[PDB]
């Protein structure tokens, strides 16, 4: 009855329409068992959630480039500013590595015991972490708007606005590195050069994406 | 029945025309939850006041001194008292008001009285709403000027941002800013100096300094969001 | 977790800081003095603390406040970290084999006193001299008390020993930094910020020593 | 209870009434090495002993070596300082090991038998006299009579808090000398040093900055 990723084929199983942005899209039944699809449910998101974050990232320092600020381009701003702040490379990652992998293995173990890191465990604080689904915790500080509670029926709209970003963020951090690879600029000077003649300066007409130019 | 700001539509089901200046505008879903809806009609309140106190601020200071522009007057005022001596007093001073305001926040009964001289006390109000000592001779009814307070506020906080986006465009002050839309409606507005085809994008220049010196170590002054304006 | 003055009005208490201890208001965010056998230990660990802060302030300004004065003594005018270097009838060793011995004594009578409250009272060879019963350890009385207070209100003289304790344990670390950053006397650090105390102040010392 | 995880299962002979009831269970055996109860029961005298020792290994190294670079000793550093008080001294290391490990060997081959039946050297007529104070406590590990001067024993509470204060000061002591011999070879100055270091350039002088976190 809803709609799928392809029309006429029904949806798997497995897939009955309770996520957000289900449509049916496992041809690989890669999630038909429901304790895999509940960790693929958790990276669906934070792949997503890094993307959303990333395809925003790109975006927004090649807006200020090409205009006439001081920006780099996203494969660039890697070493202008381990070089312009003298920041030691391996001590920025390491780092990186500390707060993160803190952060990553409270996730890892919400997945194995979703009741847990709520025991005052950590400095006091016990239902700020105690996650309301898999993938979204919410509580005091992951949702200071207080966005997840309320109405629950414009909770499960956001929900699905947030997997439908979500998915073209991820193709859009895909097509970055496709742009790049392919042309050897960035991503608003692939824009503009779209736009300045949509004909003959698209994929088609560089010889990287296809072979038979 | 109330009016709201755009009449022909309904109110969310979590604004009831309770509040004042509940004209029913929340789109984005922010005042569902109750716990987190006191924390921002404190936060408008406080947003709107000290916006109507800067925009008359702002206001008061180019109707009697053309000389100096208020973006460029955080540098050059010159006081005796120091440059640190000013931000360590109104750094105490503030975190003494504000953390009462916020005790008032969390506890509302829990902040009434003067601690230095307890025979003096606040009368149990409403909160964000003080009165006793800070309002002396309300001017008829209580909640006419709750609403005039916000309306105002509202106008108000929609000014200062107007007046930052007329300093990093045309860098005058808001009267220099109407001057030069009133004697030149037609190419003095931000339409006129700017516009972005799909093609190219003809945006202003800043006309801030992106650095300046003040007394030694120098201060980033940036135009707030380069790069993205049309 | 009452009327109690606080010092945040209106915040949660613990529950164990109720009032029997000197001068309390309920900060311990820490919750270092849950377990009583830890909170009586802290009681006496913060009045001795106190105490010995109150001679040490005392014993840093005024002999300095009666040197800028400008007295006449063998040692006038030496700083508190310079009075260590400075010589006197001894070297300063066998002065610390006095201390080591004296306190050691004072001290033990002391923490006897404290396992055991009512048990110290007694002095060795005067068995006559003795302290009168009833008294809690970090108030002794007796010889302590010559002049024939704490005869009445005991509760407020407790917390006004508590306040000008609290105070000078603070002025004593504002001792350390403040003779650490700048490298002055304490008291003349007063000074510089009565000559102009708006171009003087931690930041600035801080900024320009930065 | 407390875990080192706070979302893991923790292992179930770390939550036995005779495991409980033990210093420093914080639920960590990732290896499982104590799922035996005498094998747990002997490692738990292993870890009191690496750790008695490393705390008083490491007050060795920098109680005389924070009191060095501050002044008022001459203590060198502590790799280098089994080079010097040989020469101010009187024997071969040889001649000074072989009576290290008769005078210690006595001791831990007495402590090997009480581990084995507790009150071992409480039976009458081993020593002079001197062996009725050498049956220990209840517990194994902590023997108390000779071993404490001041009398701390004597609570049955405030007791469990002496043995956690113990094991952790113990535990971060054991962390404390894998830090000195890792904090020797990687770089060859001394702990203070790399203190010291440290403190003056956070940024840039760390672990990072050296040939062994090598990607
Ligand atoms: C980043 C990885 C990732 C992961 C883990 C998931 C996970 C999931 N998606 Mg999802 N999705 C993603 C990216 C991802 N998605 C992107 C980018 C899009 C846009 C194209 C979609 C569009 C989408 C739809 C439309 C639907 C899902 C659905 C699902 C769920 C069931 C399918 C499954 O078992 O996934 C298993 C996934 C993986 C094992 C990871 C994929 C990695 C593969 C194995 C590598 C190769 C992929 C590809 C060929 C390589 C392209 C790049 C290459 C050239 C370098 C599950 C929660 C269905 C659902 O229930 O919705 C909630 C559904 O209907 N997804
Ligand atoms: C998924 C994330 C991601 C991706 C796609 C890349 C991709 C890239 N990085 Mg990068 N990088 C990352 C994470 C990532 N890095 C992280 C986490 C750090 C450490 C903080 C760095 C630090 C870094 C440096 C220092 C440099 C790059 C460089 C590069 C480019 C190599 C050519 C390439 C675009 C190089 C570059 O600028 O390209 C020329 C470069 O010098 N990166
Ligand atoms: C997020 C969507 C998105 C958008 C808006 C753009 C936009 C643009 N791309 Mg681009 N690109 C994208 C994704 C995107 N890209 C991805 C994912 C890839 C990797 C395959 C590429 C690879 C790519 C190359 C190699 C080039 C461009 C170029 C361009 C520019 C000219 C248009 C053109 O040539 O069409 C390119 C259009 C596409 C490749 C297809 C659009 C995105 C489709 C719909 C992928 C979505 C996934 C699909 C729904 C599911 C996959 C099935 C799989 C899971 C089994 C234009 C600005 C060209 C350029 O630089 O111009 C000068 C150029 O050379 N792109
Ligand atoms: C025009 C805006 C406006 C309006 C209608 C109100 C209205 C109200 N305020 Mg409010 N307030 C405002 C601005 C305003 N306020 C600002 C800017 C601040 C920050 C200083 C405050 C701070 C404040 C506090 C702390 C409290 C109130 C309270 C109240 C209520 C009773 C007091 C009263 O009768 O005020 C009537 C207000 C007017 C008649 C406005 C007169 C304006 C004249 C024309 C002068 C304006 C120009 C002049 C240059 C301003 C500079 C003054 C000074 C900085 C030099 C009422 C709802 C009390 C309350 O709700 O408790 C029950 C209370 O405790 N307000
Ligand atoms: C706590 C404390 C400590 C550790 C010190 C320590 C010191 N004080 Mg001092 N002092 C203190 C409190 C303290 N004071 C208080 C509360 C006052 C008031 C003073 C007033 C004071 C003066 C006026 C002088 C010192 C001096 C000294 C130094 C030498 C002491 C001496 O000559 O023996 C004193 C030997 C005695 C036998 C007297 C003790 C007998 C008492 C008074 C019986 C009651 C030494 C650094 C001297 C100094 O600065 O030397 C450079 C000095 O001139 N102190
Ligand atoms: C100003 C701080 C202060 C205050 C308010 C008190 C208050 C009290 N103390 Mg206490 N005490 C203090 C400092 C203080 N002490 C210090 C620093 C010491 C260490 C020497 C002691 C040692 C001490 C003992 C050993 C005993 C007390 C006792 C008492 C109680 C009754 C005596 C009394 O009324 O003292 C009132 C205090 C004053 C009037 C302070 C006078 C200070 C003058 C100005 C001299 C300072 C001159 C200085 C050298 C130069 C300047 C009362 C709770 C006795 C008690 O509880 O018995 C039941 C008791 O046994 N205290
Ligand atoms: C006991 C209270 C006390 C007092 C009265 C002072 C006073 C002073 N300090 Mg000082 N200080 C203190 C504690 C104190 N300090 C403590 C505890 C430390 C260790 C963190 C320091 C560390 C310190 C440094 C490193 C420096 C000063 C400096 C100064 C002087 C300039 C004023 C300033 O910048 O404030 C400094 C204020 C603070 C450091 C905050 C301390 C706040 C205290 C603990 C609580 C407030 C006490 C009370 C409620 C208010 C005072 C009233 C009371 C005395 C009646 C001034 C004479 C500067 C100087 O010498 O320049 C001339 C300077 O460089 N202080
Ligand atoms: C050699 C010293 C030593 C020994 C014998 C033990 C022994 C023990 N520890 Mg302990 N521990 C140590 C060092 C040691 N630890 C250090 C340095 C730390 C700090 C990181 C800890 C932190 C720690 C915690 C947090 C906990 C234990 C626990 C335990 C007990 C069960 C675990 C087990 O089977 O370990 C037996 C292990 C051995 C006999 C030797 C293993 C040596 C390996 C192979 C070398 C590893 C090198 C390393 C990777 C670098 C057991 C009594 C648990 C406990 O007490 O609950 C009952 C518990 O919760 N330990
Ligand atoms: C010194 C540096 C080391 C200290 C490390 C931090 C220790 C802090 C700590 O112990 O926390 C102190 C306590 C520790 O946690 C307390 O521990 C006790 C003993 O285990 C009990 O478990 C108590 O239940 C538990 O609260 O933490 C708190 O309770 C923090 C509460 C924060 C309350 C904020 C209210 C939020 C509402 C305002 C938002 C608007
Ligand atoms: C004893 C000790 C050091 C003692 C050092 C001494 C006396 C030093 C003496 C000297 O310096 C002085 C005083 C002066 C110098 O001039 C001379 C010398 C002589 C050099 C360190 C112990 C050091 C002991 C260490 C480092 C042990 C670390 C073990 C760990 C972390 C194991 C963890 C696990 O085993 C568990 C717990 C459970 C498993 O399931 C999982 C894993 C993870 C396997």
């Amino acid at each position: 009855v809803r709609p799928v990723w392809f029309p006429g084929n029904p949806p798997p199983a497995h897939l009955d329409g309770s996520l957000a942005g289900d449509y049916g899209f496992d041809p690989l039944f890669l999630g038909q068992e429901p304790q895999t699809l509940k960790w693929y449910v958790q990276a669906e998101l934070v792949h997503g959630r890094f993307a959303m974050l990333g395809a925003a990232g790109i975006i927004l320092t090649s807006i200020g480039a090409k205009v006439g600020l001081g920006f780099p381009e996203w494969y660039d701003a890697g070493k202008v500013v381990v070089e312009k702040n003298n920041i030691d490379f391996p001590t920025l990652m390491v780092i990186q590595f500390y707060l993160m992998g803190w952060a990553e293995t409270k996730r890892w173990y919400d997945f194995k015991n979703p009741g847990s890191q709520a025991d005052g465990s950590f400095l006091g604080f016990t239902e700020e972490f105690k996650g309301l689904e898999n993938g979204y915790p919410g509580g005091r500080f992951f949702d200071p708007m207080g966005l997840s509670r309320g109405d629950a029926a414009k909770y499960q709209e956001y929900k699905q606005k947030e997997v439908k970003n979500g998915r073209l963020a991820m193709i859009a951090c895909l097509g970055f590195a496709a742009q790049y690879a392919a042309t050897g600029k960035g991503p608003l000077d692939n824009l503009a050069d779209h736009l300045a003649d949509p004909n003959h300066v698209n994929f088609a007409t560089n010889g990287v994406s296809i072979p038979i130019a | 029945s109330r009016p709201l700001w755009l009449p022909g539509s309904t109110p969310p089901a979590h604004l009831k025309g309770d509040l004042p200046g509940d004209f029913g505008f929340d789109p984005l879903g922010l005042g569902a939850n109750a716990e987190s809806l006191k924390w921002f009609k404190e936060s408008e309140l406080v947003h709107s006041r000290w916006a109507m106190a800067a925009v008359a601020g702002i206001l008061v200071q180019e109707i009697v001194r053309p000389d100096v522009f208020w973006y460029n007057a955080g540098k050059e005022v010159e006081s005796p008292l120091g440059p640190l001596g000013l931000l360590a007093v109104e750094f105490f001073l503030m975190h003494w008001v504000e953390v009462r305001r916020w005790q008032d926040l969390r506890k509302p009964g829990s902040v009434d009285q003067d601690p230095i001289f307890s025979q003096y006390k606040l009368p149990p109000h409403e909160v964000g709403y003080p009165g006793g000592v800070f309002a002396p001779f309300i001017p008829g009814d209580l909640a006419e000027l709750k609403v005039k307070e916000i309306k105002n506020g509202r106008l108000a906080m929609l000014a200062f941002v107007g007046f930052v986006m007329a300093a990093q465009v045309t860098g005058k002050g808001p009267i220099a800013a109407l001057q030069e839309h009133l004697a030149d409606p037609w190419g003095t507005t931000i339409f006129s100096k700017a516009a972005v085809v799909p093609g190219q994008a003809v945006a202003p220049p800043c006309k801030i300094p992106a650095s300046v010196s003040y007394k030694g170590i120098e201060i980033p002054t940036p135009c707030f969001l380069q790069g993205l304006w049309p | 977790d009452a009327a109690l003055p606080s010092w945040m009005p209106g915040a949660d208490l613990p529950g164990y800081l109720n009032g029997t201890l000197p001068g309390d208001f309920g900060f311990d965010p820490l919750y270092l003095g849950q377990d009583p056998v830890k909170l009586k230990w802290y009681a006496q660990a913060e009045l001795m603390n106190a105490r010995f802060a109150m001679l040490a302030v005392a014993g840093i300004l005024v002999p300095e406040l009666l040197s800028n004065i400008g007295f006449s003594w063998p040692g006038a005018g030496v700083a508190w970290y310079d009075a260590g270097k400075f010589e006197y009838f001894a070297p300063a060793s066998s002065l610390f084999g006095v201390q080591m011995l004296l306190f050691a004594w004072v001290e033990i009578r002391r923490y006897q006193d404290f396992v055991k409250p009512g048990s110290a009272n007694q002095d060795p060879i005067f068995t006559n001299n003795k302290l009168p019963d009833g008294n809690e350890p970090g108030y002794p009385g007796g010889i302590f008390d010559p002049f024939g207070w704490s005869k009445g209100d005991i509760k407020s003289l407790k917390l006004k020993e508590i306040k000008n304790g609290r105070l000078a344990m603070l002025a004593f670390a504002g001792f350390i930094g403040q003779a650490y950053t700048t490298g002055t006397t304490p008291l003349k650090n007063l000074s510089t910020h009565l000559a102009d105390p708006w171009s003087t102040t931690v930041w600035q010392n801080d900024l320009a020593r930065l | 209870r407390q875990s080192w995880l706070p979302g893991s299962q923790i292992p179930a002979h770390l939550d036995t009434p005779a495991a409980q009831a033990l210093a420093g269970n914080f639920g960590f055996d990732p290896l499982g090495l104590g799922k035996d109860p005498v094998a747990l029961r002997w490692y738990q005298q292993a870890e009191l002993i690496h750790c008695r020792t490393a705390m008083a290994g490491v007050a060795g190294i920098l109680i005389p070596g924070l009191l060095t670079k501050a002044g008022a000793l001459n203590v060198p550093e502590w790799y280098d300082a089994g080079k010097v008080a040989i020469e101010n001294s009187f024997a071969p290391w040889g001649s000074l090991l072989a009576v290290q490990l008769f005078l210690c060997g006595f001791v831990e081959a007495k402590r090997w038998q009480d581990i084995r039946k507790p009150g071992s050297q409480g039976e009458p007529g081993s020593f002079l006299g001197f062996e009725a104070s050498l049956k220990g406590t209840s517990e194994l590990g902590y023997p108390g009579g000779p071993f404490d001067p001041l009398g701390l024993s004597k609570e049955a509470d405030k007791w469990a808090d002496w043995k956690l204060k113990e094991v952790k000061n113990g535990r971060l002591a054991m962390l404390a000398f894998l830090g000195f011999v890792a904090q020797k070879y990687a770089t060859g100055a001394g702990p203070v040093d790399n203190l010291a270091a440290h403190l003056k350039d956070p940024w840039h002088v760390n672990y990072a900055t050296n040939g062994v976190s090598l990607p």
